């Protein structure tokens, strides 16, 4: 018990920048704090020990500091392989807890409204009891968007969703929302739709079949 | 300890003046 | 070559146990306290326990106190974790790590071990069409897709036209449905004219056998 | 190899209370971390390391710590240091010490001697690693060591050299002896001569071991400042001075012992050469857990009450400790 937090959850900067990223401790550790880097599929790497001690073989780009509660890890000369999720950890006490996590994204890509497309359930997949519709929001930036579902002009309730890695090339995202319902629920209603709001988008952008 | 001040007070006792951190001891 | 290699992935039923190894090379194993960690997919890293190598002393988090057993072997220079009566929220990637001594410190890392705990039997994925039309295009570029739902466990691999198509493809992260069965989509954005000039087939390929090959047209 | 002898600022830990009236509570309130409820000590397999009680800077850290504690709490209404006077606010605050753990900052570890019969200097072969030390009540006194930690095994005689005469002798007791100090509703302090004299003939047994079966004679302090001729100690804010001529009785008579103390308000400072004056039902019950002695013809040796260097009061608790820094490699 000690509860460690990170801020911010995600941060966007471009190549050659300087970033701060900040961890915060509840019951004041003294300088018992490490900083780890992590890229998906691979295992963490140690960046900073104590709170200022840099590991031998880490590029001197990365740097750390702190007090008792508030710690910070700056990058300064942000390189392309520094676009990872970064984790603060406490030594000192109890279960040595890790931070929420902070991810760095490429702050390239000007505001890019998403391309909004929608799929009614296949009858191939309607032959079974299940019946699902997919709203896809392809290539957009920033990360933060909203998508609400309307069936005969009514939303809320429950439908699943998942978001694309990051970029490889364009630095845009792609999200997908699934509405899962049986033929029972489907056959009854006629109008199914996606209201999506982003930032590039001026208004509620709506797409629907029957 | 004031060492030169200590030695003189141990002098009358016919003893020598050590220091005991901040304190004047006779030995 | 300073590194640590862990054992393969494991798929267990709720109520059983797991054992994971960790073979060390490169640092003097003699003076380290091997530390264990787990990462549940898109949640926090958790410290499990450690074993000081020299002494053989251990300690654990109040959380895994009664089910965990950390061990080592100086001959092979190898560490081991055993986890008893498993539950579904023990599904995660488990890492071993090296570390100086004291009470905790800094740590070098191994590759990780995916272990999956669920009641669900092995099932192949059902593959349904995200067929494109007027509402599934918009902009003079179009988008099509393969929906593969109801399958256990990870991973599935999806390609288009048997690896020929790679541009505009957005294979998605799977989502564990309430039904304990994984589900995901793979989509692509093509020039609207291409449809009619070029058929589009997705290839789904499951960990065991199970490979449905499907033509998304309309 | 791994770890090296280091000198780093040690932080402090306390089971203190921020709302308390006791004044040490205000030097631990926001200066000492809450004491970790799940500490860890780790055995260091097949390792011997050599400690030296008499030369470690944890002692120095602690002395300047207690000087600070003593300055901020119970600032004297008028220091003198004869050459420039300083009258100041001298408010009446509560006082009696409470234990404080010392702790390494990350990157360093306290090595702990676990040989119970370690005397203070040389090789230890049962070495452990700790984050914080045990609790250590910061109490300053002379001749007798109060509220301290007992020797866990046999009575020990700690010294730098027993061939040198200058170097102090810290006897570390096996089992404690209580002492009541009251200013009866101009003071006195009583002790149960029975157990005390038993404990004492034990100490002259152990001394005899170090001074091959010779004849051990206690004697009063030669002379000098009142703070070394007398058991001087700050008890709940007021300074006692009890004549210990009795306790070191060479014809022990085994019933309850009484000692005549004086409370003084004008005293000789221990923080630095000078003198202090503080503003004006008070009693201190205290485990006596160690003794300070200086080795003074015949086949008789003479031992006399010592004290004064307040560092020794810290050495008695911090001999089992050495700060070292963890080197990470491979
Ligand atoms: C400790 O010493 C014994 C032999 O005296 C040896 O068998 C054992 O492996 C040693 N342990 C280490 C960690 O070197
Ligand atoms: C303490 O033991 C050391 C060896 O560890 C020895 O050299 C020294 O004489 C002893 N000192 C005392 C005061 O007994
Ligand atoms: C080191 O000391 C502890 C006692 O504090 C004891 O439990 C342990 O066995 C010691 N180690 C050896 C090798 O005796
Ligand atoms: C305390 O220490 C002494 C050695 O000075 C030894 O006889 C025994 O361990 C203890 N004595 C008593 C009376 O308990
Ligand atoms: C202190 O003396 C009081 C009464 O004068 C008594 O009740 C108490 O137990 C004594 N304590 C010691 C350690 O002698
Ligand atoms: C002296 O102390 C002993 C404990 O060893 C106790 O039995 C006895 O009652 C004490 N005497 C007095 C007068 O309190
Ligand atoms: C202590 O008592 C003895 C015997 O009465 C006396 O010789 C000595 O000077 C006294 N010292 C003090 C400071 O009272
Ligand atoms: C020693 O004990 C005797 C018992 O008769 C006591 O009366 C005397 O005052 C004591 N003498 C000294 C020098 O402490
Ligand atoms: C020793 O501790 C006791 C209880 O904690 C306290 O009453 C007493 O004042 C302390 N002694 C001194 C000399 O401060
Ligand atoms: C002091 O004496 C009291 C009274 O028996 C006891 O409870 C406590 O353990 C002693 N404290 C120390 C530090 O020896």
């Amino acid at each position: 018990d000690i509860q460690m937090t990170q801020s911010p959850s995600s941060l966007s900067a471009s190549v050659g920048d300087r970033v701060t990223i900040t961890c915060r401790a509840s019951q004041s550790i003294i300088n018992y704090l490490n900083w780890y880097q992590q890229k998906p599929g691979r295992a963490p790497k140690l960046l900073i020990y104590a709170a200022s001690s840099l590991l031998s073989g880490v590029p001197s780009r990365f740097s750390g500091s702190g007090s008792g509660t508030d710690f910070t890890l700056t990058i300064s000369s942000l390189q392309p392989e520094d676009f990872a999720t970064y984790y603060c950890q406490q030594s000192y006490s109890t279960p040595y807890t890790f931070g929420q996590g902070t991810k760095l994204e490429i702050k390239g890509q000007p505001k890019a409204a998403p391309s909004v497309t929608l799929f009614p359930p296949s009858s191939e997949e309607l032959q079974a009891n299940k019946a699902t519709l997919v709203c896809l929001i392809s290539d957009f930036y920033p990360g933060a968007v909203t998508v609400a579902w309307k069936a005969d002009s009514s939303p809320v309730k429950a439908g699943v969703e998942t978001t694309t890695p990051s970029k490889q090339s364009n630095n845009k995202y792609a999200a997908s929302s699934y509405l899962s319902l049986t033929p029972e629920q489907w056959k009854s209603h006629r109008s199914y739709s996606c209201q999506v709001t982003h930032e590039g988008s001026t208004v509620e952008k709506t797409v629907a079949p029957t | 300890x004031n060492l030169h001040f200590c030695q003189l007070r141990c002098k009358s006792l016919g003893l020598l003046g050590r220091c005991a951190x901040t304190y004047c001891a006779c030995v | 070559q300073v590194q640590l290699v862990q054992s393969g992935p494991e798929v267990k039923k709720p109520g059983t146990s797991m054992k994971i190894s960790c073979k060390a090379s490169g640092f003097t194993f003699t003076r380290s306290t091997m530390q264990w960690v787990r990462q549940a997919r898109g949640q926090r890293l958790e410290w499990i326990g450690w074993i000081v190598v020299g002494s053989g002393n251990t300690n654990y988090a109040q959380k895994f106190q009664e089910r965990v057993t950390i061990t080592r072997d100086m001959s092979t220079s190898t560490a081991y974790m055993e986890l008893s009566s498993l539950r579904s929220e023990d599904t995660a990637v488990y890492y071993c790590a090296a570390a100086p001594v004291g009470p905790t410190s800094s740590d070098y890392w191994g590759q990780g071990t995916l272990v999956t705990v669920s009641s669900a039997s092995t099932k192949g994925p059902s593959v349904f069409p995200l067929a494109p039309s007027s509402k599934s295009t918009s902009g003079g570029t179009a988008a099509l897709g393969c929906l593969v739902k109801d399958y256990f466990p990870e991973p599935v691999t999806v390609s288009w036209n048997s690896g020929a198509l790679t541009s505009g493809v957005h294979t998605f992260p799977a989502v564990l449905q309430s039904s304990g069965l994984y589900s995901l989509s793979s989509v692509v954005t093509v020039p609207s004219s291409s449809l009619g000039t070029q058929t589009y087939i997705c290839n789904v390929n499951h960990k065991p056998s199970n490979t449905k090959v499907d033509k998304r047209v309309e | 190899p791994v770890w090296k002898d280091a000198d780093t600022t040690l932080f402090c830990a306390s089971d203190a209370k921020a709302h308390e009236t006791e004044v040490h509570n205000v030097w631990a309130t926001h200066a000492c971390v809450p004491t970790d409820p799940n500490p860890q000590e780790i055995h260091l397999e097949n390792v011997t390391e050599n400690f030296n009680m008499w030369k470690n800077n944890m002692v120095e850290q602690m002395q300047e710590d207690v000087i600070s504690l003593w300055d901020q709490s119970l600032q004297p209404c008028v220091k003198l240091t004869g050459g420039s006077v300083i009258k100041q606010a001298c408010p009446k605050i509560s006082f009696d010490p409470i234990p404080i753990h010392y702790c390494t900052p990350a990157g360093y570890v306290i090595l702990k001697c676990n040989d119970k019969n370690f005397n203070g200097t040389g090789p230890c072969k049962n070495v452990s690693s700790v984050q914080c030390t045990h609790g250590i009540k910061p109490v300053v006194s002379t001749q007798l060591l109060l509220n301290g930690s007992l020797a866990e095994e046999e009575i020990i005689i700690r010294s730098e050299n027993l061939t040198n005469n200058a170097k102090t002798i810290i006897v570390h007791l096996n089992k404690s002896v209580e002492i009541n100090c009251t200013r009866p509703s101009k003071a006195y302090c009583e002790i149960n001569g029975t157990k005390w004299n038993k404990v004492l003939k034990q100490v002259t047994e152990k001394l005899k071991e170090h001074f091959n079966n010779k004849t051990i004679i206690f004697q009063p302090p030669s002379g000098g400042d009142l703070e070394i001729t007398m058991h001087s100690f700050n008890c709940r804010g007021e300074f006692f001075y009890c004549n210990t001529t009795q306790l070191f009785n060479n014809t022990c008579c085994n019933g309850t012992i009484t000692l005549p103390c004086k409370i003084k308000q004008i005293i000789n400072m221990w923080q630095g050469t000078g003198q202090a004056m503080y503003a004006p039902k008070i009693n201190c019950v205290s485990n006596i857990t160690g003794i300070l002695l200086t080795r003074d013809n015949t086949s008789n040796e003479t031992f006399r009450p010592g004290g004064g260097n307040i560092k020794d009061n810290w050495r008695s608790e911090l001999y089992k400790y050495k700060v070292v820094q963890i080197e990470p490699l491979g």
